[PDB]
């Protein structure tokens, strides 16, 4: 269901600034966008070939974030 | 011209064999993504000598259909993926000419000289950045090199830290640099969208007397 | 052979258009200086095999006959600049062989591996630094790159912020990198003189079994 | 008259190391030598193409300098 877009690889660094917490390694922007809400469905999990979920960040129109760690 | 940084890194081997591995994966039964007739398509649409900008992405799509050999271009039909949306938003914002297309379909800047490299040039279908450790990179390593080595005043557009930085040392002066953060969502906002990328890389073309860049996408057959 | 990369340099757009931005000016009715014949002379008197030493220069002397291609040195009549006749003090003092001749014309330094590069290789006629964006640092940092690059055991004389640093990063381990201020007199005093440039030089290329330089000019 | 033999670019930290007081920018370093006196007479200008006048140093036979702001 859930139709993942792309998957973008970010550092630790990156999505610290973003998150506010720091990941102890890469990870992967898994998005998925919703046409209608506009949303931005991002899973960030550990790089390959685990794919450990790490946190679920929701966006809406106007670039609001509702991040939640898993 | 291809037959430069390909004459003799298509025979060495650590090339050599990032093929076959591909190969082999392939009809081993694994649907591995862009078909191996697109695979190249980088280097076809757009020649060494013509290459006036120059946008690096990682590796291809991995859902069926979506990856066609550009890095962020998708096929005539598919969903325009996140960063390509908002590479558009940027778009329509800072180039009045502008307005949006209505596709990902984007081999209209490939043959106006704009390279869209990805670093990593195959995945497995479902499984994001699974082929980053046969050679793929240290391919297109060469290809940076080159193009830093045998050319004059290309634009790099650079966009986060893996691509900006890391896998980009080009000489500063010898060709235009500019970087910011990814266009992804959990990114573009906050610290991106204020950039003015491709205003400036047409900026600076037309400032060399070069015949500036279209980014307003289209769609042939 | 500088038709090492020279070959594809030459073709690239922006030393195709520093060219003839610089032809039209000439034609155009502007006296650009270094005429055509001598523009490239630095690489005429030495060959890249044969760099030995590279000095590092600005851009060409901007009144009438001064210039002829190679940095620093003046045709077999003009006045000695001031920046040369400082570089003669040091030599009169440093080394103990010469004494010092009555002219500013260093192509016998030219002939024996010593190459003069300036920065930006032409000029208009009055106007210093004028032609600083056609695009001559960028083939010059393409020659100096090369010499960095196919070379070994060069000795880059480097002199003033603006040539040593800025303009020279040069794998100092393959080659010697000396720096030191500008002979200028508004710089010379105050720090300059004491240094041994050309001494050492010849110490490097001696210790590697290389011919020295012959620093005492001479005429054709 | 007052012939200019050569004119060297200079960044904001030489001349200050020299000047005392800091250039805000490239300066120039003209020249013109004096055979008799045996005197330096240098002329600090802005780079081209404006070539406004920043200092002017006149120097002796045993390096003294006479300083004035332009």
């Amino acid at each position: 269901q859930l139709v993942i877009q792309e998957s973008i690889l970010m550092l630790p660094e990156e999505v610290e600034e973003v998150i506010g917490n720091k990941p102890e390694s890469d990870i992967l922007v898994h998005t998925a966008y919703d046409e209608s809400t506009d949303e931005n469905v991002m899973l960030l999990t550990s790089d390959a070939p685990e794919y450990k979920p790490w946190a679920l960040v929701i966006q809406d129109s106007n670039g609001e974030n509702k991040i939640k760690m898993l | 011209t291809w037959h430069d940084v390909l004459a003799e890194e298509k025979q060495q081997p650590y090339f050599l064999n990032t093929l076959q591995t591909v190969a082999s994966e392939r009809q081993s039964g694994v649907t591995i993504y862009p078909p191996q007739k697109d695979v190249f398509n980088a280097f076809r649409f757009t020649e060494l000598g013509d290459v006036k900008v120059v946008i690096l992405g990682q590796d291809p799509y991995h859902g069926p259909g979506q990856a066609h050999g550009l890095a962020f271009s998708v096929r005539p039909g598919i969903a325009i993926p996140p960063s390509l949306l908002n590479m558009y938003k940027e778009l329509e914002n800072t180039i009045p000419g502008f307005t949006r297309p209505n596709h990902g379909y984007l081999e209209s800047w490939a043959r106006q000289g704009v390279l869209l490299l990805n670093t990593v040039l195959t995945v497995r279908a479902g499984q994001a950045h699974s082929h980053a450790s046969l050679g793929w990179e240290t391919f297109t390593d060469k290809v940076i090199s080159l193009i830093n080595q045998h050319r004059e005043g290309v634009v790099f557009l650079l966009w986060g830290s893996h691509a900006q930085k890391k896998g980009a040392i080009i000489d500063k002066q010898r060709h235009h640099v500019l970087k910011a953060p990814h266009p992804s969502p959990l990114s573009a906002h906050r610290g991106f969208f204020g950039c003015n990328h491709f205003v400036l890389a047409n900026q600076w073309l037309e400032q060399r007397g070069e015949t500036p860049i279209d980014w307003m996408p289209v769609l042939p057959a």
